[PDB]
């Protein structure tokens, strides 16, 4: 139901988060500003509320990175895979 | 009369600190015989199985406050730190800090974890030939000065006259001996890793032994900090930085007119006498050393 | 419901979480069992945000104060002086907060041979994601760490605020 669930899936993401945002990178004001309406949006269509205990909205494309803010580049996953996906990207862009 | 402070001005530690280095061995037979310990792999490390304490050896070099500042690009504003230092060794004569320095030898602050759970703990301080009684640091806590023991008052003495002007440099070698129990854990320095493949715990290691960096037992023996505000409503010393920070409150406890640069201002640029509490607090700071450059 | 109240004291570099899972824990759970299941233990700094919080203060209660007083925890507890503080002033409060211990779920090879011994029903791939998912929860809460005893093993004994307020709490002073 839309939670990152088993371990070995994550690289996939990573490399989706990896092999797109190259050649990417823009200021703030050329960012695509994130909103609290679409991930509100994005739990009303999927059965929630509030955001469950133990898990943390994430964006598959950085939208530091070109990415954009709508249910396809949106996904609920653990804390845990939070950081160590942030970091594999910190260790990729900066 | 002065308008501000320069732009390149700096200061030098006047307690450099050895690394430390760790070798077990056993209680009974201490002065006999040192086994080195090893990091065994996350790695981890632990007593041998026919062993049962843990021996800490380190050093401290002590330098005069007068002839160890760096650089200062004002001659008038090095003249005014001269003579308000040469006030203070008139007034006070460096002898509250080196007591506290010593009180914080004498309790074996510097185990950091490793004093938790330790059945006898043992130090033992030898100055450039001559040896002092052993120390039982099981009796002295961690929140009152003690300002009564003969030995404190002599190694304080000493430091204290390598301080202001007497002497020019003075070494201590501090051995410990800490009874943890026949194959037991310790507690060594963590690497501050930067690779991003693994994050596992990484250890110190020091010369194939282990052993605890040079900055934390510098940080062990600057918690001399009282003097400062609120110290009633919390009631425990802390270490001396700029902004009275700390990491157990997580909280700026000088942010404000306490600080040492706005003491620094009130004592040079405008000559205003202070309460000795402050010039206390400015003698640790100038002590420990560091940068103090304007914007 | 009587109360008293215990402090770590702060400043001394160790994590309040090692001093309370190495010796307050383990001889609060003794003089728990020696003294035949009246007491609870309740933690008034929880703050929930990512993770558990438990913090400084740890607060014991007891229905009856002749109780907390035949506790005696001050001779009980003076060798970790210079890191806990004791106050002797057991007084009568009506804010209290309990706490109930929440249950986690085994790994693969425990679970494995239980349905093993039991009616195996062998749905071996997707087995693991059934407990799995219910961990991600489990382990986003406040834990202690403790070396049992009787069975020689150790584990992470979660727990969570309760509204309930009475109830036989728990051998371990937990709900």
């Amino acid at each position: 139901n839309g939670c990152l669930i088993d371990e070995a899936l994550l690289p996939l993401i990573i490399d989706e988060g990896k092999r797109k945002g190259e050649g990417n990178y823009r200021p703030r004001h050329l960012r695509d500003e994130r909103k609290e309406e679409t991930v509100q949006a994005f739990l009303d269509k999927y059965g929630y509320c509030n955001i469950p205990v133990g898990y943390e909205v994430h964006h598959i494309v950085p939208l530091s990175q070109g990415g954009a803010d709508s249910i396809k580049n949106m996904i609920m996953l653990s804390i845990e895979h939070h950081e160590r996906v942030t970091e594999a990207h910190a260790s990729y862009f900066k | 009369t002065l308008k501000s402070r320069p732009e390149n001005l700096s200061f030098a530690r006047c307690l450099n600190t050895t690394e430390a280095k760790f070798w077990q061995t056993d209680f009974l037979k201490r002065h006999t015989f040192k086994l080195p310990l090893l990091i065994t792999d996350s790695q981890s490390c632990t007593l041998s199985t026919e062993c049962d304490t843990l021996r800490i050896d380190f050093g401290i070099k002590v330098l005069p406050v007068k002839e160890s500042m760096y650089s200062c690009s004002d001659y008038n504003y090095r003249t005014a730190i001269y003579q308000k230092i040469d006030e203070y060794i008139a007034e006070d004569g460096f002898l509250t800090l080196a007591k506290r320095y010593v009180n914080n030898i004498a309790n074996a602050r510097f185990l950091w974890r490793n004093r938790k759970g330790a059945e006898i703990i043992e130090t033992i301080v030898t100055i450039e030939d001559k040896e002092y009684p052993s120390f039982n640091s099981k009796s002295f806590n961690l929140d009152t000065f003690v300002e009564d023991n003969a030995t404190i008052n002599e190694i304080a003495q000493q430091i204290a006259d390598t301080f202001a002007g007497k002497r020019e440099y003075l070494n201590i070698y501090v051995t410990c001996f800490v009874k943890i129990g026949c194959a037991m854990e310790v507690y060594p320095s963590q690497e501050m890793t930067f690779d991003d493949d693994d994050k596992g715990k990484k250890l110190f290691k020091f010369e194939g032994s282990a052993g605890m960096h040079s900055q934390k037992i510098n940080n062990a023996l600057r918690t001399i900090d009282t003097w400062y505000p609120d110290y009633t409503t919390y009631e425990f010393p802390i270490p001396v930085e700029n902004y009275g920070a700390a990491r157990s409150i997580g909280i700026p406890f000088r942010p404000d007119t306490k600080s040492f640069y706005k003491l620094i201002d009130r004592m040079i640029l405008k000559n205003e006498d202070l309460p000795i509490e402050d010039k206390h607090y400015v003698m640790a700071i100038l002590i420990r050393g560091g940068m103090f450059s304007k914007k | 419901m009587f109360s008293q109240i215990l402090i770590i004291k702060p400043g001394t570099g160790i994590s309040p979480n090692i001093i309370i899972s190495e010796d307050i824990f383990p001889v609060l759970h003794s003089l728990f069992v020696e003294h035949d299941k009246k007491f609870g233990i309740t933690f008034p700094a929880y703050s929930f945000d990512k993770k558990g919080h438990l913090g400084n203060i740890i607060e014991v209660l007891s229905e009856d104060k002749e109780a907390l007083a035949s506790l005696c925890l001050e001779e009980h507890l003076a060798e970790v002086t210079d890191y806990v503080k004791v106050k002797k002033e057991i007084t009568f409060t009506d804010d209290y907060v309990l706490f109930k211990r929440i249950r986690e779920e085994n790994q693969y090879e425990t679970t494995a041979r239980r349905m093993r011994k039991r009616g195996h029903t062998e749905l071996g791939r997707p087995l693991e994601m059934h407990i799995k998912k219910k961990n991600q929860q489990i382990f986003c809460h406040a834990y202690i760490k403790v070396k049992s005893a009787s069975t020689g093993q150790s584990y992470n004994i979660f727990l969570a605020p309760t509204d309930i307020k009475h109830g036989s709490f728990s051998a371990y002073g937990l709900l």
